[PDB]
Order: C-alpha cells, then sequence, then structure tokens
C-alpha cells in the first residue's frame, strides 16, 4: 500500500520485470543511512532527495504508541487548520471568546 | 477492580520501582531474573534489570523505555530516574485525590525542575582542577578500601591520579579524552604487592632480542612487521632485504613483532632494532597509535616519517627481568602499571580494583563541572525547593512542595540499602543542609555525603564521591518529563 | 514480598539438602528413586540422586549447578558441600527473621570463611609425595571404600606411575596438572593385569597398509587438516612438504595408494582418519604446529615430535604405539581387563588420587577427616569469636555451629546416638590441645584420628568450604525473583 506513496515521493517508476529495469527507471536520493535510536528501534534515514516533491517526514516519537498517535493527530490538526486558512479567508478571535459572544 | 486509571498507573509505577528499588547503590542486593526457558541471570544494576524485565502494563512500558532512553543518553542513573519518577507519580496521585487539577501539577513540576537545574548549575563544585588532588586521592583510597593493600594503598592512589593526568591524551576538540586501554596491566613476581611502583611506559616481559640496542635513542623509526626473520628455500627470504631497505629510509629502532633471527645480532648492533614475539594485540595497537604508526604486514615494493617512535627503551634489570621499556613515543599513550606479589591469580581482584579506581578517576577528570554524590544534591534541592514553593506563591505551591519531598527518596533508599536506619540518616542529611542556607557563614557545608562503609553523615567533597553535572541534570529532566507524561495520561477507567 | 522470597529460597535449599543428608560416609543409608512408570532404582550416590530427580525452584537449580561443577572440578565431597550449604542457610534463617539486613550477615560469613581458610592450614598435617609407604597408606585409607578393595594394587601402581606424565611447568614447579591429556586406553581383553604405562601417545587409527617404515628415529609431526588428492590436475602439498622435509604427517582423511607413494617420495608417513580428541594429545605429546600460508612458511613449521615410534596389533586392533616422545606431558596409561564394568570407576578413582597428588604438590597438607577437621575449625571459630564485638558476631558463631553437621550425620547413620557422641567429641576436643580426634565411621565410636588413619587433601576440603560459603552468600544476596513465573 505504501508503494504508490513512495513512488510519488522519491520519484521511482514501478518495476515489474527485469526486462526494462534501469537506474533512471528508479528515483535517486542524496543520502540513505540507517540509525539506531535508544537501541530499541532501527529507523532508516534516507535524508535528502533530488526531487522531493511535496513531501516531508517527521519521526514522531513519544512515551508510548498512543501518545505518538496523539502527536500525529496534533500535526494533522495543524495541517488541516492551515488548509482551512487557504480555502476560506476569514479570521476570528478564539480562546472561548466567539462562543460566549455568540451565546450572548 | 480499580476506581481511577490514575490509581492503576501509579500502582504500576510503584510496583516497577519496588522491583528495582533495592538494587540501587554499590551495596544493593542482587536480583533473580527467571525466564520461561529457565536460563536465569543475576545482576545488581537497574539497566541490566530493565533491559530484560518482562513488563505487562502500558505505564510500566512507558517508564522502562524512559529509563532506557536515559541510559542511552548518559548511562548511569536509570535506577534513580525510575525511583524519582515513581515517587513523583504516587505523590502527585495523592495530591490529585486532594482535589488538584493535574495541569497545575504539571506546571508546578516543570517550574520546580527548571529551578532545580538552575540551582545545581549554581551550587555545584568546580574542584576538578589541577589543584584538586587530595580529594581525588581520597576518592581513590575510599573506592580502594577494604583490602589487604590498605597499608600501601596511599602510594597507589597517589600514582594513579598523576599517571592518568600524565597519560591524558587530548582530542581534536581540545578536551581531555583519556583512553582506558592506554594504561596496560603488568604482572610481577618476587617482591610482594607493597613494592609496586609507577612506570611511564609499557614494559613487555619477553626474551632478550639483542644486546646492542641502547637505552636512549635520539631517532627511532618503528618499522613494525608481523612476519618473522628466518631464511627459507621484495625478498624470497625475509631476513635482510626489506630491513636494510627501510634502514636506508631511516628505520633505526624497528619493533619486529616476528620471531628472532640468527644473523640479526649484527644488524641490531648497527641499527638498534628489537624482535619481540607474543605481543598482546591491544597493547600492540596501543603502541602503534602511541608511536603514531600503523601495523605493517609485509614490505613489498609511507616509509618517510609514518614509522613509530620509541625514543627511550631502557634495557636493564627491572624485576629481575629484561623488560622492553618502550616509552617516550610520539603520542603519550603507551604506559603500564606493575603488579607485584607472587602471581596474578590472587591479585586478580587487586587488578580489577586498580581498573575501577582508574575508571572512576578518569570519569571524574572528564565533565569538569561536578557535584557531590551520596545524596547531598538531593537534600540541597529539597531545601531550596521547599522555600521556593512558598516564594513563588501561585497555586502550584503544593506541586512544587511534593516535588521537593519526592526528591529525598534517593537518600532514603541509599540508607536502607546500606542496612542503616533510613529515616534517621535522611533526617540528619536534611538538618545538615539546613545550615547551608539558613546560616550564611556555613557556606562550606554543602557536600555531606553518605559514607556507606559506616552509614554516617560525612563530608563528601573531601571523600571524593563525585557525579557528573550533566548526568544529574539529564536524570532530573528525564524523571520530570516521565512524570509529566504519565500524569498527563488518564483516558481510561479501571 | 521482601524477605519472604529469601525465606522461600532458603527453605527450598534446606529441603533439597536434607534429601541426601544421610547418604555420605562408609555406611550411607540407601535411597529410593521411583519414576512414574513403575520402575524402582537402587542408588547410594547423592549426586546421582539429584541428577535423576528434577525440581522447579530456581534456587535449587542453581545449587544443582554448583554441585555438578564441584563434582567436575575437584572430585568428591559434593554431598558434604550440599549439606554444609543447607545447614548454613537453615541457621541463617533465624538471623533473617531477626530483622537484620542480609549485608551484615554475609559480611560475617565472609569473615568466618577467611578465618576458616587460615585455621585449616593451621591444623593440616604435612604429607610427602612419591613416598611409597604412606602414600600407599593413603591409598588404603581414602582411595579404598570403592570397588577397588580387592584390586587396590592395580590402582595404586597406575596412579604412582602416571603422576609424573601430565605435569606442566608453566609458571612454577609441576604445580599445573590435568587429568585429560593422559592417554587412557580402555580396551577389554586378556587379564586386568595387562594394563601398563607408556611414555607417549597411542592411536586406535592406523593405515590400512602398514607395509612401510611407519616409525622413524626422530618423527617430526606437523598437524594438517587438508586431505591430499591425486595431483594438482592437490599435489602441491607434496612439494610444500618436501621443502621442509619432515617424516610424519597427520591428516583427518584417507590417502590413496598413488598419493601414498607420492608421500613416500615426499619422505613422510601419511596417517589417516585421525580424531580431534586424539589429534590434540598428538600435538601435545609431539609439539606439532599447523600452517598452510606459503608466505608464513618458515623453518619453524616443522619441529621434532616423537622419539621412538612403533605399531603393534594386540587383540586384532590396529594399534599405534608412539613411545619415548619429546615431551612427557601427554603419555600413555594402558587399561586392559576381561570386562569394563568396574574399570571405569577404577579410572575415576585414579583421577581422584591424581587430584590428590596434584594438590599435594600444591600444598603437602592432609586434614584429619571423620569430623576431626570440622570440630577443630568449629572450635577455632568459637574461641576466636569471644574477642569479636558487634551484632555480626552471632553469625560468626552460627556458621561454626552449623559446620559440625558432618560428624553429626556420620554418627547418626550408624545407629549410635547423635547427641551423646557429639557432646563427648566437642567437650574433649576443646581441652585437648592438638589432638583432633575423629569419630570412626563404621563403629560410630570415638577414636584418635592418627590411629584410624584417614585424611583428605587440603585443597579439596578448602574448595568445599569456599563453595559452601559462596553459595550461602549468593543465596542470601537474592532480594526478589519476580521476572515472570
Ligand atoms: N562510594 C559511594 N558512596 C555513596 N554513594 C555512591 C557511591 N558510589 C555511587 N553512589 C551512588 O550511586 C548512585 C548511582 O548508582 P546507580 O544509578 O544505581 O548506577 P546505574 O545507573 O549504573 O544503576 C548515585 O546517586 C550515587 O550517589
Ligand atoms: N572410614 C571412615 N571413617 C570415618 N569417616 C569416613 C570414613 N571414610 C569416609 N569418611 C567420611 O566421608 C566423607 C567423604 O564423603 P564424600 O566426599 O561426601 O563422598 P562423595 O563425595 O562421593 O559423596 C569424609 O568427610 C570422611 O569424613
Amino acid at each position: 500500500e505504501d508503494i504508490e506513496f513512495i513512488c510519488k515521493t522519491i520519484g521511482t517508476k514501478p518495476v515489474a520485470h527485469i526486462d526494462q529495469f534501469t537506474a533512471d527507471m528508479l528515483g535517486s536520493a542524496e543520502l540513505a543511512e540507517e540509525v539506531n535510536l535508544n537501541g530499541s528501534g532501527k529507523l532508516l534515514k534516507i535524508t535528502g532527495c533530488a526531487s522531493p516533491g511535496k513531501t516531508v517526514t517527521i519521526v514522531v516519537r513519544g512515551s508510548n504508541k498512543l501518545v505518538i498517535e496523539e502527536a500525529e493527530r496534533s500535526i494533522h490538526d495543524a495541517l488541516c487548520v492551515i488548509r482551512c486558512l487557504v480555502k476560506k479567508r476569514a479570521l476570528i478571535a478564539g480562546g472561548g471568546a466567539p462562543e460566549i459572544e455568540l451565546a450572548l | 477492580t480499580g476506581e481511577t486509571i490514575r490509581s492503576q498507573n501509579v500502582m504500576a509505577a510503584a510496583s516497577i520501582a519496588n522491583i528495582v528499588k533495592s538494587s540501587l547503590g554499590p551495596v544493593g542486593l542482587d536480583k533473580m531474573l527467571v525466564d520461561d526457558i529457565g536460563d536465569v541471570t543475576i545482576t545488581n544494576d537497574g539497566a541490566t534489570i530493565l533491559k530484560l524485565l518482562e513488563v505487562e502494563h502500558p505505564a510500566a512500558k512507558v517508564l522502562c523505555e524512559l529509563a532506557d532512553l536515559q541510559d542511552k543518553e548518559v548511562g548511569d542513573g536509570t535506577t534513580s530516574v525510575v525511583i524519582i519518577a515513581a515517587e513523583l507519580l504516587k505523590n502527585a496521585d495523592e495530591l490529585v485525590k486532594q482535589k488538584i487539577h493535574p495541569t497545575s501539577v504539571i506546571s508546578g513540576y516543570r517550574l520546580a525542575c527548571k529551578e532545580a537545574v538552575r540551582y545545581i548549575n549554581e551550587n555545584l563544585i568546580v574542584n576538578t582542577d589541577e589543584l584538586g588532588r587530595d580529594c581525588l586521592i581520597n576518592a581513590a583510597k575510599t573506592s580502594m578500601s577494604s583490602k589487604i593493600i590498605g597499608i600501601n594503598g596511599d602510594f597507589f592512589a597517589n600514582m594513579v591520579v598523576d599517571a592518568v593526568l600524565a597519560i591524558k591524551y587530548t582530542d581534536i576538540r581540545g578536551q581531555p579524552r583519556y583512553p582506558v586501554n592506554s594504561v596496560n596491566i603488568l604482572k610481577a613476581h618476587g617482591r610482594s604487592q607493597m613494592e609496586s611502583m609507577l612506570i611511564s611506559g609499557y614494559a613487555l616481559n619477553c626474551v632478550v632480542g639483542s644486546q646492542g640496542m641502547p637505552k636512549r635513542i635520539v631517532n627511532a623509526k618503528i618499522a613494525c612487521l608481523d612476519f618473522s626473520l628466518q631464511k627459507t628455500k621484495r625478498e624470497s627470504d625475509i631476513t635482510k632485504e626489506r630491513i636494510q631497505k627501510i634502514l636506508a629510509t631511516g628505520a633505526n629502532v624497528i619493533l619486529t613483532t616476528g620471531g628472532i633471527d640468527d644473523m640479526c645480532l649484527k644488524y641490531f648492533v648497527e641499527a638498534g632494532a628489537m624482535a619481540v614475539r607474543r605481543v598482546l594485540k591491544r597493547d600492540l595497537k596501543r603502541i602503534a597509535k602511541a608511536s603514531g604508526a600503523t601495523i605493517l604486514s609485509t614490505l613489498a615494493n609511507f616509509e618517510a616519517a609514518m614509522l613509530g617512535q620509541a625514543e627511550e627503551v631502557v634495557q636493564e634489570r627491572i624485576c629481575d627481568d629484561e623488560l622492553i621499556l618502550i616509552k617516550n613515543t610520539k603520542a603519550r599513550t603507551s604506559a603500564s602499571i606493575i603488579l607485584r606479589g607472587a602471581n596474578d591469580f590472587m591479585c586478580d581482584e587487586m587488578e580489577r580494583s586498580l581498573h575501577d579506581a582508574l575508571c572512576v578517576v578518569k570519569r571524574v577528570l572528564e565533565s569538569k563541572s561536578v557535584v557531590p554524590g551520596g545524596g547531598a544534591v538531593e537534600a540541597a534541592l529539597s531545601i531550596y525547593l521547599e522555600n521556593y514553593a512558598t516564594s513563588m506563591g501561585s497555586r502550584e505551591q503544593l506541586a512544587i512542595a511534593e516535588f521537593a519531598r519526592s526528591l529525598l527518596v534517593i537518600p532514603n533508599t541509599l540508607a536502607v540499602n546500606a542496612a542503616q536506619d533510613s529515616t534517621d540518616l535522611v533526617a540528619k542529611l536534611r538538618a545538615f543542609h539546613n545550615e547551608a542556607q539558613v546560616n550564611p557563614e556555613r557556606k562550606n557545608l554543602k557536600w555531606i555525603g553518605l559514607d556507606l562503609s559506616n552509614g554516617k553523615p560525612r563530608d563528601n567533597k573531601q571523600a571524593g564521591v563525585f557525579e557528573p553535572t550533566i548526568v544529574k541534570v539529564k536524570s532530573l529532566k528525564f524523571a520530570t518529563e516521565a512524570a509529566i507524561t504519565i500524569l498527563r495520561i488518564d483516558d481510561l477507567i479501571k | 514480598s521482601g524477605r519472604k522470597v529469601q525465606s522461600g529460597n532458603i527453605n527450598a535449599a534446606k529441603t533439597i539438602a536434607d534429601i541426601i543428608r544421610t547418604c555420605l560416609g562408609p555406611k550411607s543409608m540407601m535411597k529410593m528413586l521411583l519414576d512414574p512408570m513403575g520402575g524402582i532404582v537402587m542408588t547410594n550416590d547423592g549426586n546421582a540422586i539429584l541428577r535423576e530427580i528434577q525440581v522447579q525452584h530456581p534456587a535449587a537449580k542453581s545449587m544443582i549447578e554448583i554441585s555438578r561443577t564441584q563434582d567436575e572440578e575437584v572430585g568428591d565431597g559434593t554431598t558434604s558441600v550440599i549439606i554444609l550449604a543447607g545447614e548454613m542457610l537453615s541457621v541463617a534463617e533465624h538471623f533473617l527473621e531477626q530483622q537484620m539486613h542480609p549485608t551484615v550477615v554475609i559480611s560475617a560469613y565472609r569473615k568466618a570463611l577467611d578465618d576458616m581458610i587460615s585455621t585449616l592450614k593451621k591444623i593440616s598435617i604435612p604429607v610427602d609425595i612419591s613416598d611409597s609407604d604412606m602414600m600407599l597408606n593413603i591409598i588404603n585409607s581414602s582411595i579404598t571404600t570403592k570397588a577397588i578393595s580387592r584390586w587396590s594394587s592395580l590402582a595404586c601402581n597406575i596412579a604412582l606411575d602416571a603422576v609424573k606424565m601430565v605435569q606442566f611447568e608453566e609458571n612454577g614447579r609441576k604445580e599445573i596438572d590435568i587429568k585429560k591429556y593422559a592417554r587412557v586406553e580402555k580396551i577389554p581383553g586378556g587379564i586386568i593385569e595387562d594394563s601398563c604405562v607408556l611414555r607417549g601417545v597411542m592411536i586406535n587409527k592406523d593405515v590400512t597398509h602398514p607395509r612401510m617404515r611407519r616409525y622413524i628415529k626422530n618423527p617430526r609431526i606437523v598437524l594438517l587438516d587438508s586431505s591430499l588428492e591425486y595431483k594438482k590436475g592437490i599435489q602441491q602439498l607434496c612439494e610444500d612438504i618436501i621443502q621442509l622435509k619432515p617424516d610424519v604427517v597427520i591428516t583427518e582423511k584417507g590417502i590413496s595408494d598413488l598419493a601414498q607413494h607420492y608421500l613416500m617420495r615426499a619422505n613422510i608417513t601419511a596417517i589417516r582418519r585421525v580424531r580431534k580428541t586424539d589429534n590434540n594429545r598428538i600435538a601435545r605429546a609431539c609439539g606439532a604446529r599447523i600452517v598452510s600460508r606459503p608466505e608464513e612458511l618458515r623453518e619453524d613449521d616443522v619441529g621434532t615430535g616423537a622419539g621412538l615410534l612403533e605399531i603393534k596389533k594386540i587383540g586384532d586392533e590396529y594399534f599405534t604405539f608412539i613411545t619415548d616422545c619429546k615431551d612427557p606431558k601427554a603419555c600413555t596409561i594402558l587399561l586392559r581387563g576381561a570386562s569394563k564394568e568396574i574399570l571405569s570407576e577404577v579410572e575415576r578413582n585414579l583421577q581422584d588420587a591424581m587430584q590428590v597428588c596434584r594438590n599435594v604438590l600444591l600444598d603437602p597438607q592432609l586434614v584429619p577427616g571423620g569430623g576431626a577437621s570440622e570440630m577443630a575449625v568449629a572450635h577455632a571459630l568459637t574461641e576466636k569469636s569471644k574477642a569479636m564485638t558487634g551484632v555480626e558476631q552471632w553469625p560468626y558463631r552460627a556458621v561454626a555451629q552449623a559446620l559440625e553437621v558432618i560428624p553429626r550425620t556420620l554418627i547418626q547413620n550408624c545407629g549410635a546416638s547423635t547427641i551423646r557422641l557429639l557432646t563427648s567429641l566437642r567437650a574433649k576436643h576443646t581441652q585437648e590441645n592438638c589432638e583432633t580426634w575423629g569419630v570412626n565411621g563404621e563403629t560410630g565410636t570415638l577414636v584418635d584420628m592418627k590411629e584410624l588413619g584417614i585424611w583428605e587433601p587440603l585443597a579439596v576440603k578448602l574448595q568445599t568450604y569456599k563453595t559452601a560459603v559462596e553459595t550461602a552468600v549468593l543465596l542470601l544476596r537474592i532480594d526478589d525473583i519476580v521476572s515472570g513465573h
């Protein structure tokens, strides 16, 4: 399922047979190294690419799986807020002020 | 059943601490780690405990992986951070059952941690200077105590400190980075252990290669070679051609790792080279880097100045042996310490004691900012934070106060692990550090450690038990972060 | 929780020790092993009892491990080690309940062990080595009460001839010795008296066609793990051998007749299908070196090995009698007989006496057994404890009190009362200055130990005491076991 995303990111065309397999048929990257974090998990760091088109990655860490999910949800919430700023151009003050104002 | 996941998580924290609570300290009791297959292990340090401890509750998993993170960051302190975190969790759970909303607790804990690290970076000890030797020799003696060498242990503690000062090798960043393997072990027979002494260079016990090689050589070029010098049936027989060719390049003192030769006598007389076999591989690599040279296998055809240096090689009677006193190399790395007596079997524990004294002294030498160990830091922090909680004045007074009270569990566990009355000893420590702040003239009362030999309050800067500042700072930070993360988790009901 | 796990550990130790408490001495009470298949087992050896039985408690498993190690390290006394450990833990139980930390208890135990190590050497009687008279007395004393009663002559002569054939002068004077490099040749056939001793290594493997000069006046053995082929089209090994000109070459695979003739041209005797468990002693007896890199080949590759080789055929077996080799460090002891049903135990007792001789070289000391040494060390500890102060003195006395379990069991498993005999032994031992009386094991009657004539090597008793004390401190230093089950 991640094949399409990887091909979109690092610009690798899919290869099904050895007949038409070449280097430019794939997508190159500046650096590809594996590191160890705390000795309990190995994450590959393919840092830098020739054409990293519309893609970033953050190694979301945390105390547990679930608080890591919380950090992911926070990041996606920020992304979606930015998207809402893009689509709709109308800003209001927050922090409970709009709710109490509209209630009054 | 449970009534609050806060209670369940703090019970998990209390259990995971109580498992590892006892093992803290050099006098900690070992733990019996059984597994499914029955291959049981015994250990006394918390890192080895938590690396293979079978955990089941998610809060326990979080705590143990924070512990692993701290261990991978700074090393020592896993037990301390786990214990402090569990104490903070249980105190904060009691305080939240005291009807305090947890976010105020988190804010108070963060403020207390900030104030604590600022205090530590302000009331530490900078004794790790060239003027500090009495404290260092005292620390070496105390770590070396309880042995039959205590009569002459003073000289050993005096020689180790200035040896590691001398053998200290600076790095590319202009900071002291002592290589532990630079100091090499050395056996001796005849005279007992009280006649041992410091040698500024490695001395290998081997056969006399030749007698024409003088004690001091102005120009030495180590053309170290693995192959022996023998005649068989750039040279087919490795006896003359490469040796003379590199002599033309300037190889004067050649440390031939290979075997002896029948006609090597004249060549060693005219050049001044040695042939020594059965050289320990770590010692060979150290003398290679001490002399600033690499290991050459063959010499088939660089040779200009890369060859190593052995300026002074004393050829005399040392411990009724003709040890090759290869010293004064280009890089001050090659040295060794004699171990007299009869042989190494009974003094192997003496060898390990010398190794651990070297290790603790060299760790003290690094991390120039240092703090007194043995619970003095914890008592001083408690005294500071007790006043700071009232001075700050917002609704986090209780949070900061219980953070201060929770910090005094490390002296408690050290005291109980040393068979002494925990509460009495920690109360004595607390009262001693009260004068550090209330009395402005008692400034030099801030390092009352815990002399575990007798379990009595004692000056510790003189004693010399030391902890790197970074270790304590990161330990406190990680404990506070773990406490905040666990307290921020309550989204279950059980 | 807390000390409860310590109490459980020491309870397991006590309940595993007392199982075979009664099975030591010349009148050991015999035990039952009932497998859940209807079978019934006759056994006296407590070591065999514990090996056959299986237990689940991990502390008991560790004690099984230490017992096995002591069995495979110095020899006998394993039952005594287990009994001592169990008694010391049982007596430490009372102090653990006394609400004192295990640290002070183990410190007291360490000091007591240090005192015992010295007081053992204080009371040990000197012995001489190679002195046939009282060495044979020791053979009749301790090497007996095995199945060699009617055959003690063969065991004694074998031991006395083979004491000086595995000695290693590495760092001292023959104090390094092993019982494995000796060539024991246990083959049935003929009478038991056919066993002999030879100065060399024997091989049960031999060439299929020994119609050749297998023996040379000075064989130069070189180990080689490669197998010779017909030719390069490897023959190159033949010329490589020819370069240094040896006369004997060892390989682990067969050699063809054409290859055999090629090696005859190479002036070397090819030996095939050798075994590593025999190749190691071949190299030890001959000082061989193995090397195949052409650049590293030098004059040191081939060295002098045997001195007088020969091959005979006894009992239609392709023997290989290398004798009078260079190093008398891995020599031969022959083992023949009509049947092998006891000779294995015979050679086990031979290795026991070999350890006896090796430690006699280490320390020419004998301790008065039969409870004499135990009572002597207990008395020394009790009298030394009078000056001791502090709470740690009570364990320093309880270790001595619990060490008298050996004579207690000896008296118990002979019918005699275990109370009156012990009280009489203790009371008279104190007033006695340098007597060291030891209770007879058979009659269960008090007797001066010199008259009875029983002794043990100092090293074995020292190792037993050290292992018992270290087991006690290890089992008392455990604070918790929870890591799963
Ligand atoms: N000689 C000593 N006297 C008193 N306390 C000591 C001594 N040496 C070390 N300590 C204490 O040991 C504690 C750290 O040990 P620990 O955290 O158990 O090591 P690890 O993290 O490797 O398990 C420190 O707080 C220090 O006070
Ligand atoms: N004739 C004897 N009289 C008294 N005690 C004896 C006699 N023979 C052996 N013993 C006792 O037996 C003990 C040795 O038995 P042990 O080494 O435990 O046998 P194993 O190790 O084979 O179980 C010695 O301590 C010794 O006191």
